[PDB]
């Protein structure tokens, strides 16, 4: 004769995201906009570090 | 996967300033003095990160290749500066030999040689009556290659530092309405770089006073009083505003042709009733307007105006001159929960359902600053002494200061267990108060930015605060139908109750339903409203 | 007793969220609110299912068709990410420069609540 | 650091699928439990935001529908009336229904009944001194 | 009592967690989209294949029917005229034919209401049965001369404001809560109107333009 | 009223005039804002040539040559060339990238404000270098849009300091806590109060409204020129707005 | 005419019931002494006089509104206030009466207090479309159409004013007429049933 | 007969929903309720939205039991009421009975 | 053909014209409405296991969200209406509550 | 497969169209009264449920154009002219009337159905030598239709009489949606200045396809009038241009 209760804060099965992605590590945009200057700057830094060694 | 420690904390924060070069190469203790200034100081960091860098460099600046426009450029400005009759035409005409002397130089550094000289032929006759700027003129005659003006002593200190210019606010609007009107690149581009325009503007125990609200039925919402002590409003669920004169004399309307709280058909004449000094005045008057419950009603600094915010995401200025709405500022798309206006009418505020607080202005009707950065729903806002920071409560139980001119956050408290309500600053500048569903009372000293005082005793809500205008006492109201003032100046006392023993002063709970508002006067007055019922 | 576990469940929510009093029929209407958007959900997922030629209904319906529900109804504003993004690109602006003034100035008339009807006719 | 939330059984969402006609698995019982859970309290901690502005501590109806109307969700009709529906349990006495009386229209439609307005709002001063 | 009072309060879902996460693919030339921001023209058909395939490939697929191109094509200039409908019905009159299909979006017809003679011209000049030039002539006149409007006035160009009501008003044109929530926040931000010293320049130029003409 | 305005106006004005000509002055190493503070303090000993000229008015571009110090290049290729990034290495060699077109004006708009993208830094900490001088990154931008001489340096070196935002601690947030470790609500918040409380600038904390009249003074003239009509008419110019107007002529 | 017609409703269907049971008794064969002539439904206290002596439908008749008469000018007093709880009984009552106006005689109480909260929030759009369309009309100086009214039936489905002449006319007054002449048919019936010549 | 101006029409126009009512909903979006052709015309517009929905729901009741006379009591249902509703992107869903 | 926002305008109204931000704003719109859509039927082809994304998903979901019909793509897919029916226990509790009523 | 793209063409010239109408415009139009024509069916089965018949029978279709009066009027005008005619080639002869006439005294309660019903051409276009070109015509009509609707898998189906009425509302969609379209071409091409030339439209040179889009798209737009500042209530499904 209890109400069955369990111990964790409910969460929904699906929600609304916003349309938002993940660029790198904390960071997150909306538009797909920096999607071309983000490969090149990932290409640049890539060749960068190859270089030092 | 276990909760981080206290200190893991103060690690990671430290790597991160370590790593963006913050602190010197060791641990900093000596640092972490500068966290306050005097107004010389704050003027003269202001002016050297003034300085630190230029405004508008990639789109200020022209991008064709044509060196043709040099000339036509300077050639309309000329002609325009000159058939003009303006007393303006006066006062922004000095601008013309920096204007030419840094044209003339930028052409040299990169101009083929047919440019120059046609452009040295074309103006330079009029830079000569004065004897001061006669002698550069000359001196660029002869000057072709980038070692003339490395070379040469005066080119130099030019090239190098930007000339001054003085103007009024009239005469820079002149400027700008004239670059604005056609492509006027270059000349953009040399005032950005080079010239320095200065604009500067033209030329013996308290006593409570007490009020009660009888025929309400869980209607009232709010409700005010203004500085002079002459009016008395209030906001409603259902959509209105009622005020009151507090003095002896009435209130009446003056002629006002247009009015927003009423419906014509295509039928009616525009006529102003004369039917109507057999009104002469009245004690009361209705506001009409908003369409959703009212949430806050404040009055100007000098009790010309009012102004309120509504369920209904719309602020209005009420002109008490007509007793009438006149101007309509919108800039939400949710509700708004609260208001604010800075201490003598220059801005106000206000936080929304939208996770956001916005500045404004009385005589533009859009938002002007955004503060974003809190989590929630944006519930207290209040604006400092001085009229240059901002706090705000919320309901994840944070406080933010902001500043206002710059809008990025400078402070962050935690503590509270529940969201906050009330807000208030002592007048000399130095603590901020907070309260909320907690039922604790946090004074932040704002220059260290940590705890200064914690009261207790109040067992509901907390829902409204206020100093005295000597931070003598603060006074704070509850859910519970209570009224505290507090004393926290060094006079100490006896008499632990409950948890605060020497802080708490006087307890007022007399015959009363739900507060609504405390105020402070000049001299021991505090201002009380609320419903009652017996 | 006289109520049902449900009505005693809303009532459990109710006071979690602070709630001391209320009107009786709060609970009920809370009650046809669930029902509603259990009744709605299914009937979308028998919907996405017969689309994708299936027997009957599993997880996955189940799941497509609440995405696509709180897509438009269960609303709320944006985070705060985008907030930040935006108020950058607007606080950039310069603001009023302040000067004396005889009380505060209001803003132009073309942008005030003070224009008459034009067809209306006036009288004298 | 130990908490518990109430939440409906999987006994209730299953009857209420039935009216649909679906008979569900055990699984998607409980999503669909966790879920309403949810939306339920979002509801009402929406419903609760607009009560904090007013200074007044029963809950009504026409705050949950304002509530619903702001986050864009169709509102609810039929409790508004401010007086007590008791509801009756049947024979077994396991269901539950609420009391639905039939009426007959032209008497209430052939009626005088005038209302009594309501009064002005005043406020009085009250000084004091300690 | 008050210490296990917030406790069991609402903790709202971060709408980030569930974010997609993003992958580099090679940086070539011909991987482009022109986005419309970029190029002020809507997208033709061919430009819109290469977004769609792109956006496609991140969610394991392989190629677009070549009839989906079209059909957004389609969506897309419908919607955009949805929305241009929804300001436009805000500052002008229009009919309607079966009480819903707005077609003349002029300001002229408009009888008022409440004149004996618009009354009679209703009955007759609405209901037609379903034209010599001379009779049509006419019957033009009439209308216009019910219209009531003697000395017709019209607006500036479209602006923000406009734009800001009519998405605030209407709001079942946008019925995505995602397209709405980010695009209203933009709006807001490019409210803006001339304050008082640039009316005060406006002022002087129009001096001076009446000068040097006479 | 009027009066007390004009008693804050005054009390500005001279705060501003003092602060001007008789600035105050105020460790192994020493702040680039440090030394930027230094140089502004020597230039005002010194006096004019020229009447009508003043001496402290590149703090930053005058304290480059001082020492070397490590930037971001910005490269501006003349006509629909495009933009590129370049970055200095420690060997004296150097990396550059793709040549971006001048449509995407995404990054441009954050060069034009002195701001720091969000999406640098995350790359930029990668690589390892220190080119971060208390928060603020220094950038180099190198403009070949306009010139006919065909010589060896063929463009105007311009510095600036791209100071970080508010974007960018919300991120470093972000960045902290996605540790193996767990982080509770209430700790996220901690951690951000304290970051907040660390590099924030100083507070004038006193009640009276000179302080507002300067403050408004100096920002006012810092940003007079980003009125929305200026914005629009540097737009209706721009490369991008011409490459659109050629194919209307069809 | 509302209130007459409910009441004509009620005399039909009373009619109707006499007439089927006396039918079907005397079709098969106080047995004997049928009912008796039931009783009009009082007409009106002003639809009466009106069915004087001008005889509206005269030629050469012109009626108008006097512009100097407050109804017309658009002038009176305010309404008198009244809480939500009585505001509510008052729209439920109105509500019934109308059910009852259509042909329903009896419902169920969910029905009932459900169309009331339908009601009302069809009261609150249409004023909030009139707020909105006023204040924008207040800051431009200009209006769509002629005035506001027009713009919010425009905007509802409605689609104008001179539509509310053609609604009455067709839904009040003709069915009016209708149950007038159906309930006298009916009554000659129940007369020349009740006692042959 | 009579073809008189609409506002003379208006005039004789009464409306079944009292004027408080009107006012009482006037006054929330902030307009005073004193014009009596406002309030006529607004009480006429919802008495207008009531009856269609009343139609509907007869004509729906009427049809229900065809297949498988005149003298009988009319009610109203929930299964009348919900397909007029419908008309008007109205979703009635009702519980039936709790536990 | 080239595509311009004006060339919309004409079909709704001729005689208007907008302002530029206007302008920047409704193709910055139409860009999130792409976005929006063209993910939504790119997950409603996941649910199927298709390995194509076929016309009849963006249907569907036009069909569903925005109201949407666009005309000129046949019938291939209109699903044919059925009874709805009841299942045993619900009509047995309905019963069951009727009694309980009647008397 | 079947088309009647042909037919269509000369079918809308008589709608006041151009000497030679445009090919893909009737290929959209085809479609589009097809798609209508099976959401319409789907409706009307819903209808009949309630009755419980399993069979679309004519009162069914005739109960979905309930709301539009002058429709309603236009199909009982044609249902008179239809029964008349087969009496002609041949209940005596009134059976469609006798159906339409039981329904609407069946459901009517204002007397505003019947008003519609009571109020020298079916001779003086009769004097000619007419002695069966048109009932063959007919036949081919009626038959090709049947089959291009494909109405066969469907739980319940359309008897005899009701396939009259399905044919008259397609004619009708066409009609309609060709007065839609001249109307969006009427309101594009105007750039008129003169306020009489704007009036006067109260009352390439060819019917494009976009000008049936646009058509579409404008009527697809009902105005509920619990809309306003919300989304949560739309009515969703589809206008039917005919009903």
């Amino acid at each position: 004769l209890d109400c069955h209760y369990s111990g964790h804060h409910p969460q929904p099965a699906s929600f609304c995201t916003f349309g938002s992605r993940q660029i790198g590590r904390g960071y997150y945009v909306f538009d797909s906009r920096w999607n071309r200057l983000r490969c090149a700057l990932n290409l640049m830094v890539e060749k960068h570090l190859n270089a030092q060694l | 996967m276990k909760r981080v420690r206290t200190e893991q904390i103060q690690m990671a924060v430290s790597c991160y300033l370590k790593r963006r070069q913050y602190v010197d190469s060791d641990g900093p203790l000596k640092q972490g003095l500068r966290l306050s200034q005097t107004a010389e100081e704050m003027a003269a960091n202001l002016t050297v990160q003034s300085e630190s860098g230029c405004a508008n460099i990639v789109s200020a600046a022209p991008c064709q290749a044509e060196p043709q426009q040099y000339e036509v450029q300077f050639g309309r400005l000329r002609n325009f500066l000159t058939d003009s009759d303006s007393q303006h035409s006066h006062e922004v005409m000095p601008l013309l030999y920096p204007l030419f002397v840094y044209l003339h130089l930028n052409l040299v550094q990169n101009s083929p040689k047919s440019t120059v000289e046609s452009f040295y032929s074309r103006f330079h006759g009029m830079f000569l009556q004065n004897a001061s700027q006669k002698d550069v003129i000359e001196q660029l005659q002869t000057t072709q290659t980038i070692q003339d003006i490395l070379s040469n002593f005066k080119l130099r200190a030019f090239l190098d530092n930007k000339y001054v210019v003085r103007l009024q606010e009239d005469s820079y609007n002149y400027l700008i309405r004239y670059l604005q009107s056609d492509n006027n690149t270059a000349l953009c581009k040399v005032l950005t770089l080079h010239i320095h325009l200065d604009v500067q503007p033209a030329k013996s125990l308290t006593t409570i006073c007490f009020y009660a609200f009888y025929n309400t039925e869980q209607l009232l919402n709010t409700a005010e009083i203004s500085p002079d002590s002459k009016l008395l409003a209030a906001g409603f669920d259902n959509s209105c505003i009622k005020l009151w004169s507090l003095r002896s004399k009435k209130l009446k309307s003056e002629p006002h042709q247009v009015d927003v709280s009423r419906i014509h058909l295509a039928c009616d004449i525009l006529e102003e009733e004369d039917d109507e000094d057999d009104n002469a005045g009245t004690e009361m008057k209705i506001l009409r307007g908003h369409c959703g419950p009212v949430y806050s009603t404040r009055f100007l600094a000098d009790s010309s105006g009012l102004l309120s915010c509504s369920e209904d995401m719309s602020i209005r200025y009420w002109d008490l001159g007509s007793f009438t709405n006149t101007v309509l500022y919108q800039g939400h798309a949710y509700p708004v929960w609260d208001l604010d206006i800075s201490p003598y009418s220059l801005y106000f505020a206000s936080g929304s359902h939208d996770r956001t607080a916005r500045l404004w202005s009385f005589d533009r009707t859009y938002p002007l600053r955004i503060y974003a950065g809190h989590l929630a729903d944006v519930d207290c806002v209040k604006f400092h002494p001085n009229s240059n920071y901002l706090a705000t409560g919320s309901t994840d139980k944070t406080v933010r200061l902001w500043s206002a001119q710059q809008g990025n956050s400078v402070r962050l408290f935690t503590g509270h267990r529940g969201p906050v309500l009330s807000l208030a600053f002592s007048p000399n500048g130095k603590y901020l108060a907070s309260a909320g569903e907690d039922q604790r009372l946090k004074l932040w000293d704002l220059a260290s930015g940590t705890l200064y005082k914690e009261l207790r005793g109040h067992t509901d809500n907390i829902t409204s605060l206020t100093f005295s205008p000597d931070s003598g006492l603060i006074a704070s109201a509850s859910m519970d139908n209570s009224v505290r003032v507090w004393d926290i100046r060094n006079t100490y006392c006896s008499a632990p109750a409950d948890g605060s023993s020497s802080e708490l002063v006087g307890v007022y709970t007399g015959q009363m339903s739900n507060v609504l508002s405390v105020q402070f006067m000049a001299c021991n007055l505090l201002l009380v409203t609320g419903i009652t019922q017996e | 007793k006289n109520a049902p576990r449900d009505a005693l469940v809303m009532a459990q929510i109710l006071k979690d969220m602070g709630i001391t009093e209320y009107e009786p029929r709060v609970i009920n209407q809370m009650l046809e609110f669930a029902f509603r958007y259990v009744t709605t959900i299914l009937d979308d997922a028998k919907i996405y299912s017969s689309h994708a030629k299936k027997p009957n209904v599993d997880a996955d319906d189940v799941r497509l068709a609440i995405q696509c529900r709180a897509d438009q109804s269960f609303t709320s504003p944006p985070p705060r990410d985008f907030l930040l993004d935006i108020a950058r690109q607007k606080n950039q602006t310069p603001l009023p420069l302040i000067k004396p003034y005889a009380g505060p100035r209001l803003p132009p008339d073309r942008y005030c609540l003070t224009a008459p009807n034009y067809r209306l006719k006036s009288l004298i | 650091e130990e908490r518990r939330f109430v939440e409906i059984p999987r006994e209730s969402v299953r009857l209420m699928a039935e009216s649909t006609g679906l008979e569900l698995s055990d699984e998607v019982a409980a999503l669909l439990a966790e879920d309403v859970c949810y939306r339920l309290r979002e509801a009402t901690q929406n419903s609760s935001q607009f009560m904090k502005h007013t200074k007044r501590r029963k809950l009504t109806v026409e705050d949950f529908n304002r509530a619903l109307r702001w986050s864009s969700v169709e509102a609810v009709c039929g409790y508004g009336s401010q007086e007590a529906l008791p509801m009756r349990p049947a024979r077994e006495g396991e269901l539950y229904f609420p009391e639905d009386r039939e009426v007959n229209l032209v008497e209430l439609a052939l009626a005088t009944n005038i209302p009594k307005g309501c009064a002005e709002t005043a406020v009085r001063v009250h000084v004091s001194y300690l | 009592s008050v210490r296990q009072k917030f406790d069991h309060r609402f903790q709202p879902q971060n709408p980030l967690s569930g974010a997609q996460q993003f992958v580099a693919k090679d940086p070539q030339d011909d991987d482009d989209l022109k986005l419309c921001s970029h190029t002020m023209m809507l997208p033709t058909r061919g430009q819109l294949e290469g977004r769609m395939i792109v956006t496609a490939y991140e969610h394991g697929l392989d190629n677009v029917t070549e009839e989906a191109v079209s059909a957004v094509v389609y969506a897309v200039e419908n919607h955009l005229k949805d929305i241009l409908t929804s300001v436009v019905s805000r500052r002008k009159a229009y009919r309607l034919r079966d009480g819903h299909f707005k077609y003349a979006f002029g300001s002229n017809v408009t009888p008022q209401p409440y004149l004996k003679n618009s009354v009679v011209a209703y009955n007759n000049l609405i209901e037609s049965p379903p034209p010599p030039p001379d009779d049509a002539e006419q019957q033009a006149a009439l209308l216009l001369a019910c219209s009531g409007d003697t000395l017709p006035a019209s607006l500036p160009p479209v602006n923000m404001y406009d734009l800001f009501e009519a998405l605030q008003v209407h709001r079942e044109v946008i019925p995505t809560h995602t397209v709405y929530a980010l695009n209203i926040e933009r709006i807001i931000t490019k409210l803006w109107h001339p304050n008082h010293e640039e009316l005060q320049q406006d002022k002087v130029h129009r001096q001076r333009l009446a000068a040097k003409e006479g | 009223m009027q009066q007390a305005l004009e008693l804050a106006l005054d009390r500005a004005e001279y705060v501003i005039e003092s602060a001007r000509q008789r600035p105050p002055k105020r460790s192994g190493r020493k702040s680039v804002f440090q030394k930027l503070y230094d140089l502004y303090i020597e230039e005002c000993e010194k006096e004019p040539e020229v009447k009508k000229l003043r001496r402290n008015v590149n703090l930053l571009e005058k304290l480059v040559m001082q020492e070397t110090l490590s930037c971001l290049v910005v490269n501006l290729y003349p006509g629909n060339e495009g933009y590129s990034l370049m970055l200095r290495g420690k060997n004296g060699s150097d990396s550059e990238t793709i040549r971006l077109p001048y449509e995407e004006g995404e990054l441009l708009e954050y060069l034009d404000a002195e701001e720091l993208p969000p999406i640098l830094v995350d790359l930029l900490e990668k690589s390892q270098v220190n080119i971060f001088h208390c928060g603020c990154v220094i950038a180099e931008i190198r403009d070949y849009r306009q010139s006919s001489n065909m010589k060896s340096p063929g463009y105007q070196s311009r510095h600036i300091l791209l100071r970080p935002t508010m974007q960018t601690l919300i991120c470093d947030v972000h960045s902290i806590t996605s540790d193996n470790h767990k982080w509770t609500q209430e700790d996220k918040l901690l951690l951000e109060s304290q970051l907040i409380l660390a590099t924030a600038e100083p507070l004038c904390l006193d009640p009276s409204i000179a302080v507002t009249c300067t403050a408004n003074r100096l920002l006012y003239n810092k940003q007079k020129m980003n009125t929305r009509p200026m914005k629009r008419c540097f737009k209706r110019y721009s490369r991008s707005s011409l490459n659109r107007q050629q194919d209307l002529s069809h | 005419p509302c209130s007459l017609t409910i009441h004509t409703i009620q005399l039909i269907q009373h009619n109707r019931r006499l007439r089927n049971l006396i039918a079907t008794a005397q079709a098969q064969n106080x047995x004997x002494x049928x009912x008796x002539x039931x009783x009009x439904x009082x007409x009106x206290x002003x639809x009466x006089x009106x069915x004087d002596c001008k005889n509206p439908n005269a030629p050469f008749q012109i009626r108008h509104s006097d512009p100097e008469s407050d109804f017309y000018r658009g002038k009176g007093e305010p309404v008198t206030e009244l809480s939500w709880h009585s505001c509510r009984q008052l729209l439920y009552q109105a509500v019934a009466t109308i059910l009852a106006h259509a042909g329903f005689d009896c419902a169920n109480e969910s029905v009932l207090e459900t169309l009331t909260d339908v009601a009302h929030e069809y009261c609150l759009k249409f004023t909030k479309l009139l707020r909105f369309a006023v204040d924008r009309e207040a800051r431009l100086g200009q209006t769509p159409f002629p005035d506001v009214m027009e713009q919010v039936f425009h905007e509802v489905g409605i689609g104008s004013v001179l539509s509310l002449q053609k609604f009455w006319q067709h839904r009040i007054k003709d069915y009016h007429s209708y149950m007038l002449q159906i309930s006298k048919q009916l009554s000659e019936e129940y007369e020349r049933i009740v006692n042959p010549e | 007969t009579p073809l008189v101006d609409f506002l003379m029409q208006l005039e004789d126009y009464t409306p079944t929903i009292p004027d408080a009512v009107t006012g009482y909903y006037l006054n929330r979006a902030g307009f005073e309720a004193s014009d009596p052709r406002i309030i006529r015309l607004i009480s006429l517009a919802a008495q207008k939205f009531i009856s269609d929905i009343a139609n509907d729901a007869l004509q729906h009741c009427k049809m229900k039991g065809t297949a498988s006379s005149k003298d009988r009591k009319y009610t109203l249902t929930m299964e009348d009421l919900t397909p007029a509703l419908s008309e008007y992107g109205i979703n009635v869903k009702k519980p039936h009975y709790f536990t | 053909t080239k595509k311009k926002l004006q060339d919309l305008v004409r079909e709704v109204d001729p005689n208007e014209q907008l302002d530029e931000d206007v302008e920047e704003m409704l193709l910055q719109i139409a860009d999130d409405f792409i976005e929006s859509v063209v993910t939504a039927a790119c997950q409603l082809a996941r649910h199927r296991k298709s390995s194509t994304l076929e016309v009849k998903d963006v249907q569907l979901h036009l069909e569903r969200q925005w109201n949407m019909w666009i005309p000129g793509f046949g019938s291939e897919e209109i699903r044919p209406y059925k009874k709805a029916c009841t299942t045993e226990a619900h009509k047995q509790r309905m019963a069951l509550i009727r009694k309980t009523t009647k008397k | 497969s079947i088309s009647f793209a042909t037919e269509l063409q000369s079918m809308m010239y008589s709608l006041g169209d151009a000497r030679r109408p445009l090919h893909e415009t009737a290929v959209l139009v085809e479609d589009v009264v097809h798609t209508q024509l099976i959401n319409l069916l789907q409706q009307a089965a819903e209808v009949s449920q309630l009755r419980g018949a399993r069979v679309i029978t004519p009162e069914d279709l005739l109960f979905l154009m309930r709301k539009d009066k002058k429709k309603l009027r236009r199909l009982l005008k044609y249902m008179f002219i239809r029964d008349y005619k087969s009496k002609i080639v041949k209940n005596n002869a009134n059976k469609r009337q006798k159906i339409a006439q039981d329904f609407l005294n069946s459901i009517d309660q204002t007397g505003e159905l019947l008003a519609m019903f009571e109020d020298x051409x079916x001779x003086x276009x009769x004097x000619x030598x007419x002695x069966e070109s048109r009932q063959l015509s007919f036949s081919k009509k009626a038959s090709k239709f049947r089959d291009w609707l494909d109405c066969s898998s469907m739980e319940i189906k359309p008897n005899v009489v009701a396939m009259e009425i399905l044919a008259y509302l397609a004619y009708e969609t066409v009609a309609q949606l060709v007065d839609l379209a001249l109307l969006v071409r009427q309101d594009m091409v105007t750039k008129a200045g003169d306020p009489f030339s704007h009036a006067i439209s109260a009352t390439s040179d060819a019917i494009q396809p976009c000008h049936i889009r646009e058509a579409i798209r404008r009527y697809s737009h009902r105005i509920g009038p619990l809309s306003p500042f919300t989304n949560a209530y739309r009515r969703n499904g589809m206008a039917f241009l005919a009903c």
